[PDB]
């Protein structure tokens, strides 16, 4: 199970995670937490659910994320 | 780069309320530390080998 | 004069042994106090199974509840029915397991064992002949279902031929309350597999669902799905305790439900659940009782039978009724239904009747069923626990408990042979 | 028997703990003098010879005058006049002041009087450490009691409620780094860190509340309502009971990532009450909104890891089940895919009671969400540019290395603080 | 695949047997191992006796 | 169970509002503080715990002094504070300013608070938007309201009860322009769009009402009896019971084609009443009456596509249908020769209440007939050549393209209603 299942997903999560440079985290978050910002200051409130997602679109975060595939699993057999 | 796993990570207040992760905190970074050695060893130089006609 | 020892594990478990207790004591009127007050002798009869005659008149439970806080034993204690319990059958501990299993197999459960161990055998030398145990606990909790399993396995060790039935209240499909509950389940049915003999399959969801679409309730607290799984518990082994036309003790059902024993997980019901509304307008006919125990909203697990094949199923009745009119009518369920049956038996109804209905009740019946769709509840706790493990989240705690991490794989590896024999049961071809 | 030991650092931690025990003695009708007129006070009170009530928690302070204001006002019969401790020089905002050079033999007074305490304990769940990350005497000498409590009293969950620099509005100006410098600390420290904002308190206060002037009471008695309604399930009994423990097994998915958002519902004057249903899937909706967290952080940028929910008042496992499973199927909130359930729900019989002269109105019902999620990253940040860009040009670094810190403190404080970035973006991963 | 299954049950079932067996065997050999203790103090008060 | 969502845009939206929810309060019962001393109020009321009803609706506008006047007059306690929303600065009779520049932040807030209000409710019969088509605020923000509201709710039947400049009285200049942008804007968007025009709602309070000096009260207090009677069927129980979803089958035979006129009978003042029967085929006749129409436009011109008649009170099928039949067979109404049915009766057992201080008087018999005719298209002919007449010299187009319009937003609404005007043509002819 370790060798097939998890020491593969951790693999592909490393050289993913360590691939993506701090400097580019560091941005990222911070054009994100600033279009919020922005956001908050102009408009008299902020809304779940309810964005324009013209101004400030927040799943553009969610977005950009590192997905992994799958394999197979030798537990499940 | 090269940072320990998340899950392996054991925070000083968890080592001390639980010794058994603080022991497994112990293993991983004795893993981590040997890890090196088998790299930095020059794995060259085969044994001398006796062929015969 | 065939005794059974009860447990309480948990707060789940624990609320729902009282309520069982509560709903005992009225079906053979006993008070609060533990005097008899039901004006019947056949209550008196049989009222040994259950209960002990103290020094004076007073009957005390042949109960043992176990905790690791207290607070659940002290509202237990502070119940309408909590002076019954004898006080050194209430076995706590200090600190709460933080729904560890782990914590309550393995850490904290471990010192408290030995006293658990000590009353339940005290309890159970008393008894002239002891039927067998019966486990009432919730899987997906950490002091239930943990203790539940180190004391399953220690009476399985001390009892190998007694019987062991246990109610494990499986965590909801849809709806889960604590983060854990995969783990959790997934650790105790393992264990359960082992050592338990006859065990119930529940889901608070599944409680909800027939609360709603039955009885139709409008606010549904945990005490009315306890009353329920209580009402099912009584059914089960009212045959003990009441005179029956065709009587069934605890094995003989288990003889009769077990095909091969590793499938002992059944789904029960109970009828006629009628909501407050349709009291008049429904008519208690035998055909009607059965036509509610075969619906799939009847079972309080939440897998539905029809995508399953029926291994087997019993139907403990009670009250006065033709046992013409019983076989009649469930040899027509399986002949109209044949499909959902499996072919290599051809017989899948185990049919009891008690001469004793509930109170209230003219007549009454519990269903047991053992059924390959329960396939399906275990393989979505496989799913969530395959979706945990595969990135090994809430596991440090499990580790620092003093539990191998290659446990976790035991226990899944189990479960999915399991699911693997309850598969290929209901794809089997007879011939 | 389930006795948990409050420490308040600093001004912040001392104000926000005259609040919560203002609330603590409303709740269980103590009066300020130190005696009420079971055994429900045993969490946060330990009774004596006269029957007189004196709560397990320490004020703790370099500054003379913010102990002082508690020894004259009205709780001044109330505490133990050895628990407050007071210092002679203040921190000065100063890491170093706080943590090497006047805070020593401050903290060893403290071990003494917190070992004086806990000996009063027959159990004891954990430490609530109160405190403000952002000045010396909040994460210097919190810091160094972390680390002493660590060090020697070991299993003990150690529950730190942080108060942390918000973005743009601010009010030190060497509190990025000292921020830095305290998270770099307790990191390792505490057990369960949650984060609290001024300036997501203000806004709370504003549109909620409808308080265009919110004050440092206004934010204190929030607080206090938040942690309060975290313990109420060791004091009072309810269904679904959750313990102090057990926040850590259903809360933690990872020790390092411990920082949690916490966000209370309803936020609701007395004229704005018992206008609306202010049901518990409205409610936990409420709670769910981004501006109803106490920190100034989108959570649509993140993605939720686990969210605990503790109700006060009439609610029913249906009600807390039906709005749960609404919030699931709900598209904007997002989960990780690693964690399924992700939820943890508890609910209290106990209704929140109300401090008179507050602005929170009487609700028969209330939800603390507290929740572990990676968008909790974009804070930390904030705070790296804001230490970083000081620190190339090092800026006030004299000041913290004239009381015995170095250059590779803050270096490494800095790139722990990377690390944790690296974590969050890790666990927020497939 | 039919033939498959069927020789997988038969097999599993008889190794399920046969770690039932295992387990029976386990436990007669627990309970006479607690009376063997008296046998041999027996035999020592039985050898101090001649 | 039958709830729909009210929304109130623009000063004649929110004045028409006032009149409507009067109504609705003294009919119910409700008090105007909120509370009343079995469940027909929840079409347009929620019940809260304390017993205090709360209006599902959401007043909305640019302007303060529309709101404020509801914020401090008698109906203070009884809508929903965060409901009356306002915004800052007017939309100056501007379509760009209510729809693109102003509109933006307080559409958000309104489609937030409407997401609310629908959560509150089980079903969700659908919406009745009231606004002016001929103003900034009305038209504009009106405009976008129900283009979001299209995008996010999709199916629900959105009742647009919108009133259009008169033929020649008006009270703004640009109010073609603004009227021709809202006409295109709504035509995609709404499901039933309600015609009135201000003149013919006068001269039937002249003529029938005796009123020689009709005022804004009296055009909001029969607009408000006119929907009363519409909504009837959700609340009272009575024959051939009418509902919204039915309104749009029952009377829309093309999806362009959807505005219809309005006309109540009858409208008669406590001194001429009980002096004459006031029996249903003479209500029906009078309903049918082309001074009747709340539109300045002769129904003589067009034919009649569809009828749908609402009765209220002491009315018997046999009645109704002996009513009807004469009407088709008299020859002035003239109906389309595809449409032979063209007629939607619905009766019900409430009489319509009369408002203390109104100038209506008790009458035990109503009708309120919504009709979808072709002769609609001369109102439109009107605006159209109103608007090209100032389009020719671009007079007041550069205020609107000072908050982001284009020429060719213009002559796009433009041509959007000439094509409105010749599909009206179209179906109009065989
Ligand atoms: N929310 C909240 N924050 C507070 C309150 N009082 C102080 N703070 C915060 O606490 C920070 C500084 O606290 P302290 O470090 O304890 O100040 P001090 O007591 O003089 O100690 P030093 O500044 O470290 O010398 C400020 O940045 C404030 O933002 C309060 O009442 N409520
Ligand atoms: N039926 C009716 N119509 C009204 C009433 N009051 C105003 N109107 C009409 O409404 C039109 C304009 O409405 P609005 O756009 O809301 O006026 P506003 O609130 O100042 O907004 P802007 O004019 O766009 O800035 C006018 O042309 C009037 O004809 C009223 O009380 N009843
Ligand atoms: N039917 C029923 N279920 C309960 C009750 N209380 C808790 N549960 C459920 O039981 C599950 C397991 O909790 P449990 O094992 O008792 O927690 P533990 O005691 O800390 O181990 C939870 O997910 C609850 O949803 C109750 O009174 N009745």
């Amino acid at each position: 199970w370790s060798t097939q299942v998890f020491d593969t997903i951790q693999g592909r999560l490393q050289a993913a995670v360590d691939a993506r440079d701090p400097a580019a985290i560091e941005s990222r978050l911070k054009t994100q937490y600033d279009q919020y910002l922005h956001t908050t200051n102009t408009k008299v409130a902020v809304f779940r659910d309810v964005i324009i997602e013209q101004d400030y679109n927040p799943l553009a975060a969610a977005d950009a994320a590192i997905r992994v595939p799958t394999g197979d699993i030798r537990d499940p057999l | 780069r090269s940072r320990l796993p998340v899950h392996q990570y054991m925070t000083t207040a968890v080592r001390t309320r639980i010794e058994p992760l603080n022991a497994a905190f112990t293993a991983t970074m004795e893993a981590r530390t040997r890890r090196l050695a088998d790299a930095t060893r020059p794995p060259s130089w085969p044994e001398p080998q006796s062929i015969s006609v | 004069m065939r005794e059974i020892v009860h447990i309480q594990g948990g707060q789940c478990g624990n609320q729902i042994g009282a309520k069982f207790w509560e709903v005992v004591s009225d079906e053979h009127g006993i008070d609060p106090t533990g005097t008899y007050h039901g004006d019947s002798d056949l209550q008196l009869e049989r009222i040994n199974v259950y209960f002990n005659e103290a020094t004076g008149g007073r009957y005390v439970p042949r109960a043992i509840l176990m905790d690791l806080e207290p607070g659940t034993m002290d509202s237990v204690r502070s119940g309408p029915y909590g002076q019954i319990f004898r006080p050194d059958n209430f076995v706590f501990g200090q600190t709460g397991a933080g729904n560890n299993w782990a914590k309550g197999h393995y850490t904290e459960g471990a010192e408290l064992i030995d006293s658990v161990l000590d009353v339940v055998r005290k309890e159970a030398e008393s008894c002239d002949c002891l039927q067998g145990f019966q486990v009432c606990h919730s899987l997906g909790g950490g002091t239930g279902s943990g203790m539940g399993t180190l004391l399953i396995s220690k009476i399985r060790e001390e009892y190998p031929d007694r019987m062991m039935l246990t109610f494990s209240v499986v965590p909801s499909p849809k709806v889960s309350d604590t983060v854990v509950e995969p783990y959790n389940a997934t650790l105790s049915v393992h264990q359960l597999v082992e050592n338990a003999d006859e065990c119930m399959v529940l889901d608070n969801e599944a409680l909800y669902d027939i609360c709603f679409r039955t009885l139709k309730l409008t606010t549904p607290t945990f005490g009315d799905l306890n009353h329920l799984i209580s009402a099912v518990m009584s059914g089960i082994t009212c045959c003990l305790r009441f005179p029956g036309q065709l009587n069934a003790d605890l094995r003989k059902l288990a003889v009769n439900l077990i095909p091969f024993p590793r499938l002992h997980f059944f789904m029960v019901g109970f009828t006629p659940l009628t909501s407050r509304g349709s009291q008049q307008y429904r008519a208690l006919t035998v055909p009607e009782l059965t036509q509610q125990m075969w619906d799939a909203k009847n079972m309080m697990c939440a897998a539905d039978p029809r995508h399953g094949r029926y291994l087997t199923a019993s139907a403990l009745f009670r009250g006065r009724m033709s046992t013409k009119e019983v076989d009649e009518q469930m040899l027509n369920v399986q002949n109209k239904n044949s499909s959902y049956f499996v072919e290599w038996i051809p017989n899948n109804v185990k049919s009891s009747v008690c001469d004793i209905p509930p109170k209230g009740l003219k007549m009454s019946a519990t269903f047991i069923g053992n059924s390959t769709a329960i396939q399906e509840m275990f393989k979505r706790v496989s799913e969530q626990f395959t979706a945990m493990f595969r990135r090994k989240a809430f596991l440090h705690w499990y580790t620092g408990e003093g539990m191998d991490e290659m446990e976790f794989t035991e226990a899944e590896s189990n479960m999915n042979d399991l699911v693997s024999e309850y598969q290929q049961y209901q794809d089997a071809s007879a011939e | 028997m389930r006795e948990v030991i409050s420490i308040h650092i600093g001004q912040a931690g001392i104000q926000v703990g005259n609040a919560c025990w203002e609330l603590y003695c409303l709740e269980h009708g103590i009066q300020p003098d130190g005696q009420m007129p079971d055994d429900a006070f045993n969490t946060f009170f330990s009774e004596t010879g006269a029957g007189k009530h004196v709560p397990r928690c320490i004020f703790l302070d370099l500054e003379p005058t913010v102990v002082d204001e508690v020894r004259t006002g009205t709780y001044r019969q109330l505490f133990h006049p050895e628990q407050l401790i007071s210092g002679k020089e203040d921190a000065a905002n100063n890491f170093a002041r706080g943590h090497y050079t006047i805070g020593k033999e401050i903290v060893d007074l403290a071990l003494d009087r917190i070992r004086k305490l806990a000996d009063n304990c027959t159990g004891l769940q954990g430490f609530l450490v109160f405190n403000a990350v952002g000045g010396g005497t909040g994460s210097g000498l919190g810091s160094l009691l972390l680390e002493r409590l660590s060090v020697d009293y070991g299993k003990k969950s150690k529950l730190g409620f942080t108060v942390y620099p918000s973005p743009q509005v601010s009010t030190a100006v060497v509190e990025p780094y000292n921020s830095v410098l305290s998270t770099h600390s307790l990191l390792e420290h505490t057990d369960v860190a949650v984060m609290l904002d001024n300036e997501a308190i203000y806004d709370i206060c504003r549109r909620s509340l409808d308080i265009e002037r919110p004050t440092y009471t206004n934010l204190n008695r929030l607080i206090a309502q938040v942690i309060s309604s975290l313990t109420a399930s060791l004091r009072f009994d309810g269904a679904l009971n959750v313990d102090i423990t057990e926040f850590q097994t259903n809360l933690v998915p990872y020790p390092r990532i411990h920082f949690m958002l916490s966000s209370y519902a309803p936020i609701i004057s007395a004229e704005k009450a018992y206008h609306e249903q202010l049901s518990v899937a409205e409610i936990t909706n409420a709670a769910f909104e981004p501006a109803s967290m106490m920190v100034k952080c989108d959570p649509r940028h993140g993605k939720y890891m686990a969210c605990c929910l503790m109700y006060r008042g009439d609610v029913v496992p249906k009600d807390v089940n039906a709005s749960v499973a609404t919030i699931k199927t709900k598209r904007t909130i997002q989960f990780v895919d690693w964690c399924p359930t992700g939820f943890k729900c508890g609910i209290n019989y106990q209704p929140p009671t109300v401090v008179p002269g507050g602005d929170l109105a009487k609700v028969q019902r209330a939800v603390c969400m507290i929740s572990n999620s990676t968008a909790i990253g974009e804070i930390f940040s904030r705070l790296d540019h804001k230490f970083d860009l000081m620190y190339a040009k090092r800026a006030f670094v004299h000041w913290y290395v004239g009381e015995g810190m170095e250059e590779g403190e803050f270096s490494e404080a800095r790139e722990d603080l990377a690390a944790l970035e690296k974590d969050f973006e890790e666990v927020g991963a497939e | 695949r039919k033939e498959r299954d069927f020789h997988r049950m038969h097999h599993k079932r008889v190794a399920q047997e046969k770690n039932k067996l295992l387990t029976d065997l386990r436990r007669l050999k627990e309970h006479y191992a607690k009376y063997e203790p008296t046998i041999l103090e027996l035999k020592k008060k039985y050898e101090t006796l001649m």
